[PDB]
């Protein structure tokens, strides 16, 4: 299954994850793509933040969504 | 330069005059990111004159900041660049080489247009009686308004050069050598059909000849600059008014004012250089000369973008790099070094001003890494 992780700038991140694959899960696959560690990435989708324990599918998450991803860089 | 501080001095000094026997109290604003202007407008639009002079706070939903100076600044930028979105129907874009701002005559395509005018008059003089800066930029005409100067058809060539050189050519040449028609009238594209308005009593049905194209030419810009937004601008300068009276806001020039409400022109890094701060770090440790020439690098939009990531804003303040202001008073731009690890992304206190700087092992890393933060975070703050 491949997801869509949508950057600030509009930048578009293919990931290939399975529905029982952890939110954490996919903060490490976008680390091995973008070399962002994950305790520095946020992910954003239909307006709420995931958990990093839920999965996926936990979040209806289905094929060809689209999530948001926000850097946890300024305070 | 010195002659514009003597103005400033005069100009902050009175303003503290007219607050004497005022409580001032903090004000919250709470206000959702993806609707910051429609958020601080049901949030500030019925505040009295002298409950904005409060100093505010602002609260972002979601969001782990706290505003001790950071967040207040970038709401400045993100609600100046907002106001301009031409989705509001509220301004439009000046036609010309360096982007400026019109108001949009067919602003009535938002029916309560005139509150929200108001209100970004509101803004606007909040900014400056804040001493924040915004990333607004008007037209010689729009900034004479304020000043209260009288509009002259020569204004025309920074609201709209093609057009204004249009002019120029019809005083300098005859009507019998142009090709085309003109009437006493000007076009009305609120999205109807040879839909116009008169310069002149039954303007419609006279023709513009050279006993009268000098009458024509000064109709037609007093009707382009402020007649076609004869209730926008007075809704916008009674807002204005409301915190900066015109007879101080007056005694600047048309560029003085535009200095006032956008800072300086340019981020200058040889300024930066000499007014930074380094804790943990030497200034000739690697990683700062890295960072600087990392910082050289950038165009002028990416240098934005790293001032924003810093500091909450785009914008220089007036006094340049020496007098960044933080909490309490002037807080000098400062590089911290991050010990955490050496993966992490640079990371950022807008209110300190500081950069929290990882100690990478190449100029490569530092470049991709500095890059990567201030594109993909130049605003929202995940952080405390």
């Amino acid at each position: 299954m491949q997801i869509f992780v949508k950057t600030l700038t509009g930048k578009t991140i293919t990931l290939e994850v399975e529905p029982s694959d952890t939110i954490e899960n996919v903060k490490a696959k976008i680390q091995d793509k973008e070399g962002i560690p994950p305790d520095q990435q946020r992910l954003i989708f239909a307006g709420k933040q995931l958990e990093d324990g839920r999965t996926l599918s936990d979040y209806n998450i289905q094929k060809e969504s689209t999530l948001h991803l926000v850097l946890r860089l300024r305070g | 330069g010195p002659d514009f501080d003597v103005k400033r001095k005069y100009f902050r000094q009175e303003l503290e005059r007219l607050d004497e026997g005022l409580r001032k109290e903090d004000m919250a604003v709470h206000v959702r990111r993806d609707h910051v202007f429609e958020d601080s407008y049901r949030e500030l639009h019925r505040k009295s004159p002298e409950e904005m002079k409060n100093r505010l706070y602002i609260v972002f939903e979601g969001e782990e900041g706290q505003d001790a100076g950071g967040l207040l600044r970038e709401w400045y930028m993100i609600i100046s660049r907002e106001m301009f979105n031409p989705m509001y129907a509220l301004f439009r874009t000046s036609p010309g080489d360096r982007v400026t701002y019109t108001i949009n005559p067919s602003s009535h395509c938002n029916p309560n247009h005139l509150s929200y005018f108001k209100f970004v008059g509101r803004i606007v003089a909040k900014a400056v009686y804040d001493n924040r800066l915004l990333e607004c930029y008007f037209t010689r005409s729009f900034y004479k308004h304020i000043l209260g100067k009288s509009v002259r058809y020569t204004d025309m060539e920074s609201e709209d050069y093609h057009f204004y050189q249009g002019l120029v050519y019809l005083l300098e040449n005859d009507v019998s050598t142009l090709g085309y028609d003109l009437t006493f009238s000007t076009e009305v594209q609120e999205f109807g059909v040879c839909e116009v308005r008169d310069l002149k009593p039954n303007g419609a049905n006279i023709l513009v000849t050279e006993e009268n194209k000098k009458e024509y030419v000064h109709l037609v810009c007093q009707m382009r600059m402020t007649g076609a937004i004869r209730k926008q601008l007075a809704a916008f300068l009674e807002g204005f008014y409301e915190i900066i009276p015109k007879r101080l806001i007056s005694i600047f020039t048309e560029q003085e004012l535009e200095l006032l409400i956008s800072g300086l022109p340019t981020i200058d890094i040889d300024d930066l250089k000499s007014n930074t701060e380094y804790h943990k770090y030497q200034s000739n440790s690697i990683q700062i000369q890295w960072f600087w020439r990392a910082l050289r690098s950038f165009d002028q939009a990416d240098r934005a973008k790293f001032l924003q990531f810093v500091t909450g804003t785009s914008k220089v303040p007036l006094q340049g790099f020496a007098a960044l202001e933080g909490m309490n008073g002037i807080q000098k731009f400062q590089i911290h070094r991050d010990d955490r690890s050496t993966d992490r992304l640079p990371s950022a206190h807008t209110c300190f001003n500081q950069l929290d700087l990882p100690a990478y092992e190449s100029f490569e890393k530092l470049r991709h890494m500095l890059l990567l933060a201030i594109q993909e975070c130049s605003e929202g703050f995940g952080l405390a």
